């Protein structure tokens, strides 16, 4: 089994890089929903000083 | 428990697997570059070897600012004791090196550059100060003054300021003073003008010899400046031995580490080759292999150099074939050309002590190589006393010691060509065929040759031969099958001849015939070109193997020559006559022996050509003789 | 030369090499995780600073 | 420095390495973005000198060598004030006072070197015969800096 642990090493490599490049791709998934939590929060911010406006 | 990492190519993984786990090595996997993640090649080993490139120039610019000379060695094996105190087997960094050593070289730059200005600085006051005192002395009355047109100069002799003189004198005339005063070497002179051609003469003083001027000094702020001169002048000498002290005490501390971070960056760099840090280094070599290398065998994994791996951790055969006769059939075949061999046994037994400080001085061209193969002069040195000392049966004419020393160097160089038959025969190892129908023509002709040979010597009654035997018998035969004798045959004797030649004629056809046979379990020309190349080897061997009794009487008379023409004059006219007379007879007699001997050691390589030639082609370039010197060294 | 010591060797590099991967992706995974987090609570304290 | 020297040698992970790259852009750009006179004056109205990265460049120094000039150059006859003051009072073979010494004598060599009008103020003060005093005794160091320092004067005293 001397030539297969290169083989084996190749895809645990592999499989390895596409398990950092999934780590990546959720830390630009994050990365893209986090201008969206802040874009999502000034709209229910406002509303809430609307009603405090309102209430005064 | 040390980690050991190799690289080549993955066609002799085996070889050098074995090569490298027989000396210690075990946990041995072949494995690549891609197929890791922690050990990938990328910029950082480019960078990490400009880093290695920069820390080796700031080490060249640190041991050419240190005075010393520049380091051209290198050991990083751990086989021998200065590679293991000059690379250790741990880890090192290069940051640290780097941030050590460029302090270092900053603060010896600047040493070098303040104790240059200070030495130059006081060398100019110094060379000053004895030139402001003459002219001084020819307190101040007229040296310090405006009223008197005075002109101070420094110069080298009298015979350069007698140019001067008369430059002075025919570009300016009979308006000068020459004078010239002994110093310390300088010279003082002293010029007389008006004082409104102050100009005219310091301009004629630009274009003439050595800088002096009608002021020469730094400091005149004082009456006089000799003692401002002669203050800096002993303030300087303090700043210099200061900065003298300074940078003999630094620079004293830092000898051994720069050839060590030398040899440290010089194993690192290998390590980073080794590791393919490179663009170009993933497509030449593919093949990575690593192991676990424990606290012993460290020393003796460096004991062989390897096929094609870098033994470097954190003809390549391993057993056959690489020469291995040549250590035996070299020096002894190379011995029979030359008691002679005593003065090349004691100079050969002097580098035996001479070794270890003449590996480290490498004094002249001829003694480094002769240092290298030191186990080759001294095994043929040593070998060379027997063949000198039998030399010089008896020698006393011509055409008596020829019969025999003719037939010595054919009886023994049958022995050698019939080991190295059967060495080549039993090589090579189902895979048989191709060797056992060779040598079976030349066994019969040179068997025939040396069995006459050997029998003529015994011939006495007169069943024998005066012409030769031996070379008539070999002579006669192969051009008349129907013969008897000629001659001193035994009682056979028409058969062997016969047979010799119904041997030698079926030698031909059945030598490329067997080699597709032996196969089966490109040849065509191989066959013919090998049946050709062993039928011309076969007489060349045998051919050329005459030179030994040739090289031998020519260096055996020219020496017999001398000293059987110098011991009858030298033994002559006794008392002081024959001491002084034999003594400087004895001493030229000698002088010329020992450079006759020397020449004659010198021209003995044609064995080494023709057993490096020849002796190549039946057995298996010049591994042998580097794998001579480097059998006895493992 | 061994069999063992290749399976050994190559069982514990791919051991570590996987230990290295999901320990390089949880890392990886944080750090986007905290930039995220602080890309939010900027803009979401400036919008909250307009808004009052 | 070590971030320098660390931010050369590189591996995998190359956004650790680009948080390290960002990480020395923002730790020298913090620092050297300060000015230099100002800390060169409140270092030397503190009385406490201490080697720093830009400390030792020539750059601080060639900035600050016009600006020291307020009154017949009271910056340099300040700092050599405090580096023969501390000669004086505060005697040396010491650990404190060679840390100090050997600061004001190594910045005095490139305020030296750079400005030629510097002998007439260190004469005029009095470093010039304190400056020799410190070759002699320990701190090999700080007597290679005093020798630096004696270099540059003499350096300019004869030519």
């Amino acid at each position: 089994s001397q030539k297969n642990g290169i083989a084996t090493l190749l895809q645990a490599e592999k499989e390895a890089h596409e398990i950092v490049s999934k780590a990546r791709k959720y830390r630009q998934d994050k990365l893209k929903q986090a201008k969206t939590d802040a874009a999502k929060e000034i709209d229910s911010y406002k509303i809430q000083k609307d009603k405090e406006l309102k209430e005064f | 428990m040390a980690l050991v990492q190799f690289y080549i190519p993955q066609e002799i993984s085996r070889d050098s697997a074995y090569t490298l786990g027989q000396l210690g090595l075990v946990q041995f996997r072949d494995l690549n570059s891609k197929v890791r993640a922690f050990q990938r090649t990328f910029v950082n080993e480019i960078r990490r070897l400009d880093n290695v490139e920069r820390q080796y120039r700031y080490f060249y610019s640190l041991l050419k600012k240190h005075d010393i000379k520049l380091y051209e060695g290198d050991t990083d094996k751990y086989l021998d004791g200065s590679g293991e105190l000059y690379v250790p087997p741990s880890g090192s960094v290069i940051d640290d090196y780097v941030r050590n050593a460029s302090y270092l070289e900053e603060r010896l730059i600047q040493m070098e550059d303040a104790t240059d200005q200070i030495e130059v600085q006081k060398n100019d006051l110094e060379q000053y100060r004895f030139i402001l005192q003459s002219g001084d002395e020819f307190n101040i009355a007229a040296a310090i003054g405006a009223s008197v047109n005075y002109v101070t100069g420094v110069i080298a002799r009298d015979k350069v300021a007698t140019l001067e003189q008369i430059l002075w004198r025919v570009l300016r005339g009979n308006l000068f003073f020459k004078t010239v005063e002994i110093e310390q070497k300088n010279a003082f002179i002293v010029f007389s003008h008006g004082d409104l051609i102050i100009k005219r003469i310091r301009k004629i003083a630009e274009s003439l010899d050595a800088n002096l001027y009608d002021v020469d000094s730094s400091n005149e702020g004082r009456s006089q400046q000799l003692a401002k001169v002669n203050k800096n002048l002993s303030d300087l000498y303090t700043v210099l031995k200061t900065t003298s002290t300074t940078l003999e005490s630094e620079l004293y501390a830092i000898a051994k580490e720069l050839d060590s971070w030398f040899q440290d960056v010089t194993r690192e760099k290998a390590i980073f080759e080794i590791l393919n840090k490179s663009n170009y280094d993933t497509n030449r070599k593919i093949l990575i292999a690593e192991g676990w290398i424990p606290r012993d065998e460290l020393a003796t994994l460096q004991a062989r150099l390897g096929e094609m791996i870098a033994r470097l951790g954190i003809a390549q055969y391993r057993e056959i074939n690489a020469g291995l006769p040549t250590i035996v059939t070299f020096p002894f075949m190379f011995a029979i050309m030359f008691g002679h061999g005593f003065l090349m046994t004691l100079a050969a037994l002097s580098l035996v002590l001479n070794e270890k400080k003449i590996n480290k001085m490498k004094r002249g061209e001829i003694f480094d190589m002769a240092f290298t193969g030191r186990y080759i002069i001294l095994l043929m040195g040593v070998f060379s006393m027997y063949t000198g000392f039998l030399y010089n049966g008896t020698e006393n004419a011509l055409l008596f010691s020829n019969s025999y020393k003719m037939k010595l160097s054919i009886l023994m160089g049958f022995i050698h060509m019939t080991y190295s038959y059967f060495f080549s025969l039993a090589n090579h190892l189902d895979i048989i065929g191709n060797f056992i129908p060779g040598l079976l023509f030349m066994q019969g002709i040179f068997g025939y040759l040396s069995v006459c040979i050997v029998y003529k010597w015994a011939v006495d009654w007169v069943k024998d031969g005066k012409p030769a035997p031996g070379l008539l018998n070999m002579l006669i035969n192969m051009f008349l099958s129907p013969g008897t004798i000629d001659d001193e045959l035994y009682p056979h004797q028409a058969k062997v001849q016969v047979f010799l030649l119904l041997m030698a004629l079926v030698c031909i056809p059945w030598l490329l015939l067997v080699k597709p046979l032996h196969f089966k379990f490109d040849i065509m020309i191989h066959q013919v070109i090998h049946t050709i190349e062993f039928c011309l080897n076969c007489v060349s061997h045998t051919a050329s193997y005459l030179r030994l009794w040739a090289l031998s009487l020519a260096h055996a008379q020219l020496s017999s020559v001398l000293w059987t023409m110098t011991i009858q004059i030298a033994f002559g006219f006794r008392g002081f006559v024959g001491v002084f007379m034999t003594v400087a007879l004895f001493a030229m007699w000698f002088a010329l022996t020992c450079a006759v001997l020397v020449l004659m050691e010198g021209t003995s390589a044609m064995l080494h050509s023709l057993r490096l030639h020849w002796v190549e082609s039946m057995s298996k370039p010049y591994e042998p003789f580097a794998f001579e010197y480097k059998d006895m060294e493992v | 030369l061994t069999p063992n010591q290749v399976n050994d060797e190559l069982n514990k590099m791919q051991a570590f090499i996987r230990k290295e991967a999901e320990e390089k992706a949880k890392e990886i995974q944080l750090k986007a995780d905290q930039e995220y987090e602080i890309e939010k609570t900027n803009i979401v304290r400036n919008e909250t600073n307009n808004i009052d | 420095p070590t971030v320098q020297s660390l931010s050369e040698r590189k591996y995998s992970d190359e956004e650790l390495r680009q948080d390290i790259s960002n990480l020395k852009e923002i730790l020298e750009n913090e620092y050297q973005e300060l000015t230099s006179f100002d800390e060169y004056v409140a270092e030397l109205d503190s009385k406490l000198l201490c080697w720093s990265p830009p400390h030792v460049d020539n750059g601080f120094w060639s900035d600050n060598i016009d600006e020291f000039k307020k009154d017949n150059y009271k910056i340099f006859r300040q700092l050599i004030e405090l580096l023969q003051a501390k000669v004086r009072n505060g005697d040396v073979n010491a650990k404190q006072e060679k840390i100090i010494i050997q600061v004001a004598l190594n910045d005095i060599t490139h305020v030296v070197e750079l400005l030629p009008e510097s002998i007439d103020v260190l004469d005029k003060t009095g470093g010039k015969a304190d400056i020799m005093e410190l070759l002699n005794h320990s701190d090999s160091r700080v007597k290679y800096e005093a020798l630096k320092a004696t270099q540059a004067i003499i350096g300019y005293t004869f030519k």
